[PDB]
């Protein structure tokens, strides 16, 4: 089936 | 505490990456932000484990590095969903230290103030529209230490707006892991 | 009575057949789930009529084999929307029965024992989150045979939980359909 | 804008 896809990141500081 | 988004795919990248199901990129950051082909919402790594929410996400596998990543946890009942976590994924820590003051952040980062009302519940200091957190399910409640006290699954709204919001919590997140 | 998912298409695919209003693909199942540029939720067919509801569909056509199908129907005071099914497109029958053990086929294909609270509600009697919900909206309420009871409108949350649901009862469709 | 298109089904049992 379609997979989940890590599009972009939040990188906290 | 501060956050700022970065973009790392576009619409062919989703579209061949979801198909292939192997992400050759590299994971980066404590919250990445997901996308299936009708919903984009978001993941936190907390313990090293890509936790998200059921509805969003249900059961399928995480594009990774070496293929599709099948769901190493499924809490459904309390629309959980968690993936092994992939490289290079700067990882969360617990908490929930009797802390009552919280931050949601948000899928366009945002950290706004949240007021733990209960284990699960939290009120909200400046009320929004539920228009400013869709797609922000799956995001991470942040005390003030930076250590993670749950996962935020919805807003709690009021005809019109958002009021608190409704959290899994940390604490839920360990025992299932259990 | 059990169900179970099946992706048909991807964002390319949603997003192309969304400008040029025809679907080429063969229907099955009795239950679609159905997508918009902001949104997806459930459509279900009754009576040869592909009912959805009002808070998703809108007044949007349904692209369709010969071009994009306009609402047969659009109860908005009712939250409901219909438009003639497309070639075959299973359908289930009227209830007839009058159990108030319902049943809610979620949009994972996750069925789950709904108590019909009465005409047009129904309690859950494992209270689930109400996230859990989401996306969920237009599904059908069966009732143990496999009839239709309704479609689900929304559930009726509280401090985020999802303690029971509404649904347009059956009996409303086909008052509309007189 | 556009129409509103199937996604996928559930096949119920
Ligand atoms: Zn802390
Ligand atoms: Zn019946």
């Amino acid at each position: 089936k379609g997979s989940v896809v890590i599009v972009g990141r939040i990188i906290l500081s | 505490i501060t956050a700022y988004s970065q973009q790392t795919r576009g619409l062919l990248g989703c579209i061949i990456t979801s198909l292939t199901g192997r992400d050759k990129n590299q994971v980066e950051g404590e919250v990445q932000v997901v996308s299936t082909a009708t919903q984009s919402f978001l993941a936190t790594c907390v313990n090293g484990v890509c936790w998200t929410v059921y509805h969003g996400a249900g059961s399928k596998t995480l594009a990774g590095p070496k293929g599709p990543i099948t769901q190493m946890y499924t809490n459904v009942d309390q629309d959980l969903v968690g993936w092994q976590a992939p490289p290079g994924a700067r990882s969360l820590t617990p908490c929930t230290c009797g802390s009552s003051d919280l931050y949601l952040v948000t899928r366009h980062a945002d950290v706004i103030p949240v007021r733990r009302r209960g284990d699960s519940r939290g009120s909200l200091l400046s009320p929004r529209p539920v228009s400013y957190l869709k797609g922000s399910s799956g995001g991470p409640l942040l005390c003030p230490s930076g250590h993670a006290v749950g996962i935020f699954r919805a807003a709690v709204c009021t005809r019109g707006v958002a009021k608190a919001v409704d959290f899994v919590p940390v604490e839920s997140m360990e025992t299932t892991m259990r």
